[PDB]
């Protein structure tokens, strides 16, 4: 009885998140193997597979079924902290969950505007180009 | 598994 | 940034409570003690030093400055387990938070069963006593 | 302080 906010901090709610995962018993990347590893799944239409660490942000597409989504964690967000926590949820104090929240809200910070950045250069090449075209003629 | 882009 | 129904286990949220509170600098029972006592101030219009423990939900009136909060929730609500609570709350963990949060809740319950228990033995005494006028 | 009744 956890506020959904909090949710994803249990290895119980990221693996539910598993909704027709296609790679189960016989393969190294199965929900148990995802959500212990700090995973979601959050697909789509386009992107089925896809999953995004709860902590980190950091979203993964094209898995195969021998890979080990801790060293895949590891090599595409070798920075996140999440990886570091050895000890299970309920051995953690207040005080060391408080901080592990506060690590998590910058990360989503960060990569808001992480995108808000891309974005916007985007839109600043396509603006330039625009003006570019009208003073040739 | 490969980033998303 | 804690979810509403968790705010009073922080004893600055505690202090909060307290507007108006008329015990201050000098007194024993001081809006600082009351919360390090694990109570919070539920004022009424008939009742304006009314203290509640966030915990047992034992209700407390009649404050006097020289009152050491904590002796006074010992002596009204011994069973109360905040007050065996000697960690600071960043010190908790998780597992002993939620044990806590339990106990809490049943707690509630339980004082929601015994306020239940006193108005049906009001309204049974109404009902008995307007009875027995019509006998007469 | 004392237990407030009705
Ligand atoms: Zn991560
Ligand atoms: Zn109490």
């Amino acid at each position: 009885t956890l506020p959904p906010a909090w949710q994803p901090f249990l290895k119980d709610h990221r693996i539910s998140t598993f909704k027709n995962w296609p790679f189960l018993e016989g393969c190294a990347c199965t929900p148990e193997r995802m959500a212990e590893a700090g995973f979601i799944h959050c697909p789509t239409e386009n992107e089925p597979d896809l999953a995004q660490c709860f902590f980190c942000f950091k979203e993964l597409e094209g898995w195969e079924p021998d890979d080990d989504p801790i060293e895949e964690h590891k090599k595409h967000s070798s920075g996140c902290a999440f990886l570091s926590v050895k000890k299970q949820f309920e051995e953690l104090t207040l005080g060391e969950f408080l901080k592990l929240d506060r690590e998590r809200a910058k990360n989503k910070i960060a990569k808001e505007t992480n995108n808000k950045k891309k974005e916007f250069e985007e839109t600043a090449k396509k603006v330039r180009r625009a003006i570019e075209q009208l003073a040739a003629m | 598994a490969r980033t998303k882009q």
